[PDB]
């Protein structure tokens, strides 16, 4: 179980780094969580792009 | 505990319950709830499922290589499971008549049958892996219930019964 | 539990009058119709007297058309829902 | 024909276990062959 | 009420959620279902809790029960005719959803043949009488149907997965006996003529199955 | 405490449950890793620990007893009549395991 | 209309005939904020969506029945209502391809 | 009455083959609310935000 | 359901039993608290009271073309 | 454990730079957010979200980066513990830049 | 109490209620000088002395039914002075 | 009630096994009895009084 978790871990976090983002792998296994425990992919979107415009302002 | 693996000894698979068909059986236990102790001794009656379902699935394939008295002996060794599978539901109002019983009701009921499981699965895997047919099937479970065990020595006399019995057809028509 | 089928004629009844109900919104008229209670056995006696060309409680009877009529509403009709108030006619 | 079939068939079967009869159902057809000939030896006689 | 009678005297709706859900019993061996997703959602950081339709214990038993001699019911997600297949969010009080579905499909394909078996019924006479012995044969399935329906309606019902289940259970063998011949019987009825040979290699099948299971 | 004494059950029946053992051929003798606990009640557990050692010499004969038919007519049918006596064992300690579970006392 | 949008609000829930207060209310304030269409009537345009929808969902055949349906309807009994029962029933038209998400593991958030 | 039976039989197969999920009870209600006058807009966007409202409630 | 459903086997409509004059009788479908799996059989059940008035019919029209042999065949058939 | 507000609040906590309750606020915000009323864009095809991503990288000249994409995906789908892949597919879409 | 001690003596003699009088002087006079127990309560020295019994007569596969039979009446959870009844019951053997 | 069914039932099959002489309703009584905290060594003295 401990393997299939980071094996799927690691193909995404291939693909991440190919599109360019500022994130870490560990927020990225949140989402994943997230899009698992449902919700509609526009609600999933908005909140992480929000979440980014707060960091980028704050520091 | 309880219903998951009464069924599962009827051979109905869970995911507690691995079973990945006729190379193995891995019992399958990370329970938390269950004790160490009480999975421990859950895959010692496990074991005795791996064995069912590797002889019901002799039954299937033959019911339904070439040989009368295969599946003549077919419908000999399923009377024997008949009280087996007679148990498998007695334990079912045991858990119902009272719910103070756990895991160590069902130890005691199946060793009744664990000295007919391992024994009657050996006698048929050596029948298969030599592939023996026709009427030395009877003769191969004959010489086997000349041997010893005092309930394996009376079952499979029963289950040369029946399928004597479909010799004595052809030899009654013959004369 | 029971479902309709088993569950005896009371809950199909219930079942008839909230079906009806459903319908009865969109027709409007002086006062909907409603159930006017008889029994099973008191319309087998009503029956019984209309085969002789009498009246009871659910026949009037029509000299206009030298012809009896019947409750067209749901009018209590047995436990069927409307059934016996087109079978009756006959 | 069909029904005289039926009745071979039945008073052996009542006359209960199937075990007086053997083996079984070509035992069955091999009584209806003498059906067949009493209607085949009959015909011919009129020929 | 009719409504609020309705929602008393008839059991919790399952197609619909409308109406929720029996979801309780008192021991602790019957909640089962609950414990082993929980330890699940403790276990994997990538789970998915299934969305499940909640049963309300012995209703989906009499509904496979329907099937099995009677017509299709759209709380099993069955396709075509060769393709009778099962659910994917059913589940029963003290049971795995993986170790129910596993059932649910033994049983599957036992309706999978009588639902085959059916469709062969359409309203030479050769072939008409070996489909009418099939159908006089099924009023005497539907006789045991009315048998083991009056068992299951009365209170105590006292049924379950393990003693409902043992009552059919010569007569579940007897119609996967009735798969085999038929199957090996009709080939050369989709390619052309059936002239001689849709009759004639039917009776073959039927003959070779006489010998085959009467002599044993 | 309590632990313990679900811990004796699984000894009783001869397969190492909570505690690792570090003996079954031996004694059977519970290891709680601590000088915390008493030794007047690791001494008790050494004598159901005796009871449960003397258990598994009896159920690996049976376990040789598992052969095709070899050897012997007697040698299995003994072996037979060992295993109906073992079957009471097992009755006696299916009203103790009941004790344990929240429905005299539960004392070792 | 207050016993009609009440009901529906009862039926919605499929429980409550006064703790569904709260979307009464809630009903009643949308419906009292006043939306304008894009396109009023022509019984031949909102016919037409639905057909263009059909074939996009790959429902074909059910696209060739609902032609035979919808004159069928006229002769049961002729409509003046039409266009807003044909958009309510397409505003709630779905893709056989797909679940939307979770929305029973959405109520936790 | 024998009219308004008619029409809901023929009804009822639109939204069922079209995706719909109205029980009986309520496809009447509408056709009540669309003849008495209503926005089609209005109509639509509460039968949506009533029904994901209605699924997060119950579970 | 019981007395109920002989009188819509009988061809005769009822409520819950619509008649549609394209189809004869048939129950309409999905009707709250009951599992639309029943209503499937239901379906058959009044396909044999529909093809039952579907035959009154074609005894009606001649009892109560021409020929003396089609009154004929409606007393052949009402044995059946 | 892994309820949405849970994981919700791992996101605030990490990003921002502080401890639980100093990002309290932000907390409040982000489930307002979530609460919105939000219709499927998706109800159809794991294709098609994949040819846009595809799509992303030839327009801001990756080739290389769309060429290992695909074969990456092939490898996603394959292994296939994600059963919302979808979803994730739009997330990373949005989050597409040079 | 004087109730139930009453119905005893009728329905063991299987006397009517006034046909009792002579035993229920007896029975109220030796309950009365000795009304309440005088030995601890202790469930589990009558338990050992039913299963004694039962070895001492080799009956023993009815001494093992015994003991599953006395832990369901304690699982049950409906008595409380479960020892004085299997005392009386033992004492009647 | 239900409980106290099951109860009674255990109380009887103890009974016949150890064949004391006691059927379904002096048994009932004699735990009612019991219950109120009797003295049982009492109550076994007149019980084998009112048996002679």
């Amino acid at each position: 179980n401990m393997s299939a978790v980071r094996e799927t871990m690691d193909v995404l976090l291939e693909i991440s780094r190919l599109l360019n983002t500022g994130l870490d792998m560990e927020t990225l296994s949140i989402c994943v969580r997230l899009c698992e425990q449902g919700i509609n992919p526009e609600a999933l979107s908005s909140v992480i792009k929000e979440l980014r415009r707060a960091s980028d302002t704050l520091k | 505990m309880i219903h998951e693996l009464l069924l599962a000894l009827s051979g109905y698979p869970g995911s507690i319950f691995t079973w990945n068909k006729r190379t193995g059986l891995q019992v399958s236990q990370d329970i938390p709830f269950l004790h160490p102790g009480e999975t421990s001794v859950l895959n010692r009656l496990c074991k005795l499922g791996t064995d069912y379902i590797r002889f019901t699935e002799f039954i299937e394939q033959y019911t339904g290589l070439h040989g009368i008295y295969l599946r003549a002996f077919c419908r000999g060794l399923d009377s024997i499971l008949q009280p087996y599978r007679q148990a498998l539901l007695d334990l079912e109002q045991e858990f119902l008549a009272d719910p103070h019983l756990s895991i160590s009701h069902i130890n005691y009921s199946l060793d009744q049958f664990h000295l007919l499981f391992p024994s009657i699965m050996v006698v048929v895997e050596q029948i298969k892996s030599q592939k023996i047919h026709g009427c030395q099937i009877l003769e191969t479970v004959y010489k086997h219930s000349c041997g010893g065990l005092p309930p394996v020595r009376s079952a499979l006399e029963k289950t040369l019964a029946v399928c004597h019995g479909v010799m004595y057809k052809q030899l009654s028509a013959w004369m | 539990e029971p479902y309709v089928t088993e569950a005896g004629r009371e809950a199909f009844d219930k079942l008839y009058k909230l079906h009806e109900g459903g319908l009865q919104i969109l027709s409007a008229t002086t006062l909907q119709p409603q159930l006017v209670l008889l029994e099973e056995t008191d319309l087998v006696k009503a029956v019984l007297n209309v085969l002789i060309g009498v009246v009871s409680s659910t026949f009037s009877y029509n000299q206009a058309l030298q012809s009896f009529a019947v409750k067209q509403g749901v009018y209590i009709s047995g436990t069927s829902p409307d059934n016996v108030s087109s079978l009756l006619t006959q | 024909l069909y029904t005289l079939f039926l009745e071979s068939v039945q008073s052996r079967l009542q006359h209960s276990e199937s075990v007086t009869c053997q083996s079984f159902e070509l035992t069955l057809r091999s009584c209806l062959y003498p059906h067949i000939g009493k209607q085949y030896l009959e015909c011919c006689g009129n020929l | 009420d009719a409504r609020s009678w309705l929602e008393q005297h008839i059991v919790h709706q399952y197609w619909t959620s409308r109406a929720p859900r029996f979801s309780h019993s008192s021991h602790l061996h019957s909640n089962l279902s609950a414990i082993w997703d929980q330890h699940l959602y403790t276990t994997d950081p990538l789970y998915t809790p299934d969305d499940k339709t909640i049963v309300t214990e012995t209703q989906v038993i009499r509904e496979t029960l329907w099937l099995l001699s009677g017509v299709k019911k759209l709380l099993i997600f069955q396709l075509n005719d060769g393709k009778v297949n099962v659910r994917n969010d059913i589940i029963v009080t003290h049971m795995t959803q993986n170790c129910l579905r596993s059932v649910l499909e033994q049983i599957a394909a036992y309706g999978q043949v009588v639902f085959r078996l059916q469709k062969f019924i359409d309203e030479f006479r050769t072939y008409q009488a070996f489909m009418w012995a099939l159908y006089k044969y099924f009023i005497s399935f539907k006789e045991e149907l009315t048998e083991i329906e009056k068992c299951i309606i009365n209170k105590d019902e006292t049924v379950t997965l393990a003693i409902v289940l043992d009552k059919l259970a010569p007569r579940l063998a007897q119609l996967k006996v009735l798969h085999r011949v038929f199957s090996t019987g009709i080939a050369e009825v989709p390619p052309d003529t059936r002239n001689v040979v849709r009759a004639s290699h039917l009776l073959n099948t039927l003959y070779k199955a006489i010998l085959d299971y009467d002599n044993v | 405490e309590t632990s313990l004494v679900r811990d004796l059950l699984y000894v009783f029946q001869g397969i190492d449950g909570k505690f690792v053992k570090m003996c079954n051929s031996e004694n059977c003798y519970k290891v709680d890793g601590k000088v915390a606990v008493s030794k007047s009640l690791k001494d008790i557990t050494s004598k159901l620990s005796e009871l449960g050692w003397l258990h598994n010499k009896i159920k690996k004969y049976t376990d040789q007893r598992s052969l095709d038919r070899a050897f012997g007519l007697v040698g299995q049918s003994f072996c037979a009549a060992l295993h109906q006596e073992l079957k009471e064992y097992y009755r006696l300690l299916s009203v103790l395991h009941s004790q344990l579970q929240v429905e005299s006392s539960l004392t070792l | 209309p207050n016993v009609l949008l009440q009901n529906l609000c009862c039926r919605i829930l499929g429980k409550g005939e006064a703790d569904v207060a709260q979307q009464f209310q809630y009903a009643v304030r949308v419906i009292g904020s006043n939306f304008a269409p894009t396109v009023e009537r022509d019984e031949f345009l909102v016919t037409e969506k639905i057909k263009k929808e059909f074939v996009r969902q790959r429902r074909e055949a059910d696209g060739a029945l609902f032609s035979e349906l919808h004159r069928k309807l006229q002769s049961q009994g002729v409509l003046k209502n039409r266009w807003s029962i044909l958009y309510l029933l397409l505003s709630l038209s779905e893709d056989p391809r797909k679940q939307p998400n979770k929305t029973s593991s959405f109520a936790a958030l």
